[PDB]
């Protein structure tokens, strides 16, 4: 795990870590069930959120292109049904 | 301990602890035992501290 890039780069970048204190409980002390349900919500908004969001440019883009689309169908419809191919 | 009498003791404990009250009794709950690990990085200490206790 040492000779690498990225141990590499925490010893240029970051300084020698002082003042740090970590608790960690066993995963048998640790109930599964835990903070899963409000997890799941409060994810799930977000994921709303987020996909509202950065999806809109590509539902304008579809719009457009299922103009483009039904205009296509029908004109090529017309054509067959006329025998002008 | 040491150069003591024990009757002197128990005739001047009477004297002054004879009075404290019978309060309720100890605590008597439930410690529970949490496996799990506390770590305090310091990098600048010269030495290194681990403690593993069941
Ligand atoms: C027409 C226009 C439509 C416009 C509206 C829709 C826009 C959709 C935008 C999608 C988006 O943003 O994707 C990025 C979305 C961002 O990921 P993320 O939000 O960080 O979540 C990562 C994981 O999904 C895991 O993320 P997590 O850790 O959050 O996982 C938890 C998540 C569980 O994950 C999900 O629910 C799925 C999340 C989306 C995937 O839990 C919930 O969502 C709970 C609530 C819902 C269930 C109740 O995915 C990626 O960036 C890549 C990973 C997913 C694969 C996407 C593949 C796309 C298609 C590729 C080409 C396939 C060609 C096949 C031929």
């Amino acid at each position: 795990e040492g000779h690498s890039a990225y141990v590499a780069l925490e010893q240029r970048v970051n300084t020698r870590q002082k003042g740090i204190i970590q608790r960690h409980l066993s995963p048998y002390d640790v109930d599964i069930r835990g903070n899963g349900f409000r997890q799941i919500y409060r994810l799930g908004m977000q994921k709303i959120r987020y996909f509202g969001l950065i999806g809109t440019p590509c539902l304008l883009v579809a719009g457009a292109y299922r103009g483009i689309w039904v205009f296509c169908e029908r004109l090529e419809d017309e054509r067959y049904w006329s025998n002008a191919l | 301990s040491g150069a003591v009498d024990h009757g002197q003791l128990c005739d001047l404990a009477s004297k002054y602890f004879g009075a404290l009250p019978t309060g309720q009794p100890k605590p008597s709950g439930f410690t529970r035992f949490l496996g799990g690990d506390k770590r305090e990085t310091n990098q600048l200490n010269p030495l290194t501290h681990v403690a593993v206790a069941f």
